[PDB]
């Protein structure tokens, strides 16, 4: 048994993150 | 001859512990949604499962498997798992599990005496 | 419906999904005509294939200023009525 | 005028009570930040 | 278990009071329609069957999540009655061996330190029959109902509260003679 | 200023943020006359007052489902012209 | 050396929702 | 007075980690907010200082560090994990841990030679 530093085992599962976009829209009024 | 089967008989095959945690993972979980109180068992029996049928080896080890069950909220996720241990014989697995509502995580490790 | 020529005014939302978007309109406009049963029927089915949480106003005469999930937005008029899908939550 | 100074009157009730609960907050950031200060210099892990 | 289970005995009494809740919301849509129709100005603080249907809809879509909450937790809470039940089991054989092998019984001893151990032991299993009550109030709200499943263990700890009074019963009547023995003696 | 009164159609908030969507939606209605406009100022408004992420639709026509937080919804009316608005993402 | 199982170690913190209703809305026909 | 220091110089001392653990996370994360660009930076400091002082204790062992660390963002945290050691020399420290933005769960453990 030789003890020694193993490797560092990494998971990254992201904050899958929306930026979200904010849109206007209009119904364009209509007679 | 006989030494390079005694060393197979005692090596941490990383694919084998992989496949224990899809079929304990598979077993537990399913594909069923979060439901927060069934994380518990779901924890419980994948880590469970995990130590049922890594010691039917009957490799000379020491096993700890660490599980995380995370529901998909935007929330951010890291696990980290460096160690201490003969490199020789020893090894380690960490398999990334999703679904449509949930993150598995299950880190399984295995140590020669 | 009936010559009323379903033409895009904004479009963040896949093709086959924007066409989903353009057919599910088109039925819900087909079985109802109160545009609240349209919207629900709307939200039934995009909450059963694309999931929680869709939000869709159904009408002739509004505006808005509201906030969407990228690859999850479409704007476009069924003639006279205005469908507005978007998802957020 | 009833209405000026009960909002005065108002002001003056909350801006004492607001006097005595940050006396009473300063007081226990004070004892609770030196007693975790005191949780964090000694260890239980000493020989003695 | 039992904290949930008083709310959802709260939940089943508004189940028995929502047909009268839904007849007053169909009361007051027929009276604020007519007075739509009679040309009643309303005020503002007025507040609408526009906000009772409000309010009387997010009560139906609470009471439909929460209805699906409760359908949930019938497995968690399930086993919370499978290891609560056992639990009054296992708490009532020990306190009905530690009742009736250490309570006092005879007529050698000043009755004072022995109605104080049956006052212990009563109020012991007061509190084992409060257990044995959280239990079953358990099995009655959330639907576990089977003659109340009334166990073995209830009957037990009210046998020995029927045993206990008929103790405190002699022990009163001793207690009695106990103060014409402090006399004769 | 004609008297424009506030009909609360439905209301799942707080009675300061009632009086507070009744304000921002004068304020909005006095200062614009496109209802996407109106519908900036109150969504802008209450992200930052009330936090992202909430969206509004203003107008007069308009059939519509939303999908809000708890006490997080309120429409209603000034004058004609519909305010919805509800609190998601 | 007796090698046997050891007991879970769980630490739970719980999540939310944030509490979701659906509401209909609909502009009237006018008189 | 000598062999029951050189007691604890040889079992599992359970919760010396966990100052281990504290030392560890007081020094990488601090008070400092989620931003997921230090996250992995975090994690690994954590599990590389946690595996620095343990191995300053001269005690023959084997060590596993795992850490999870968690956005609050509404999505809630459950971890778990048995072992297969041997119980009168080995054990597990697990400690949660948390502020105003983020959570953690770092679990730490000692497998002897």
């Amino acid at each position: 048994i030789k003890l020694g530093m193993a490797k560092i085992t990494q998971v990254d599962f992201p904050p899958r993150e929306i930026v979200t976009y904010t849109k206007e829209t209009q119904t364009p009024v209509m007679a | 001859m006989e030494d390079y089967q005694a060393a197979e008989e005692t090596a941490f095959v990383v694919d084998e512990v992989s496949n224990i945690v899809k079929e304990a993972i598979e077993s537990a979980i399913g594909g069923n949604a979060y439901q927060h109180s069934k994380v518990n068992q779901w924890t419980t029996n994948v880590v469970e499962q995990t130590l049922s049928q890594l010691t039917k080896l009957g490799k000379p080890f020491k096993y700890i498997v660490t599980c995380v069950i995370m529901q998909k909220n935007g929330a951010g996720l890291h696990t980290a798992s460096s160690c201490f241990w003969d490199s020789s014989t020893d090894g380690s697995c960490t398999v990334r599990w999703e679904n449509k509502t949930m993150y598995c995580i299950v880190s399984a490790f295995g140590l020669s005496i | 419906m009936c010559d009323r020529k379903a033409v895009i005014k904004n479009a963040d939302m896949s093709e086959e999904m924007q066409q989903d978007s353009v057919e599910c309109a088109t039925q819900a406009l087909e079985k109802y005509n109160i545009e609240k049963d349209i919207a629900a029927h709307i939200k039934k089915e995009f909450d059963k294939k694309y999931n929680p949480t869709w939000h869709c106003i159904v009408g002739r005469n509004f505006g808005s200023y509201v906030t969407h999930e990228t690859k999850h937005f479409i704007y476009f008029y069924l003639g006279q009525v205005a469908i507005l899908l978007f998802k957020s939550g | 005028k009833v209405n000026l100074k009960y909002d005065s009157w108002h002001k003056e009730v909350l801006s004492k009570f607001g006097q005595m609960l940050g006396s009473n907050m300063t007081e226990f950031h004070s004892q609770i930040s030196k007693s975790r200060q005191e949780l964090e210099q000694h260890s239980v892990d000493t020989a003695s | 278990t039992s904290d949930a289970v008083t709310f959802i005995t709260y939940v089943q009494s508004l189940k028995r009071k929502i047909k009268q809740f839904e007849k007053q919301v169909e009361l007051y849509r027929n009276g604020q329609r007519l007075l739509e129709k009679q040309r009643f100005q309303f005020p503002p603080s007025w507040l609408y069957i526009d906000n009772i249907e409000g309010e009387w809809g997010a009560f139906n879509d609470i009471m439909r999540r929460k209805d699906s909450a409760i359908q949930q937790q019938v497995a968690n809470l399930q086993m919370k009655i499978v290891q609560e039940d056992r639990a009054v089991e296992s708490r009532t054989t020990d306190l009905l061996t530690d009742w009736e092998k250490t309570k006092p019984v005879t007529g050698n001893l000043r009755p004072e330190e022995a109605l104080q151990a049956l006052t212990i032991y009563e109020g012991k299993f007061g509190r084992l029959k409060d257990d044995r009550e959280k239990c079953a109030k358990a099995k009655e709200a959330l639907e576990l109902t089977d003659t109340g499943l009334l166990s073995g263990s209830e009957e037990r700890v009210q046998v020995a509260l029927e045993e206990l009074q008929d103790l405190k019963g002699v022990w009163s009547e001793l207690s009695k003679v106990w103060e014409q023995i402090d006399q004769m003696k």
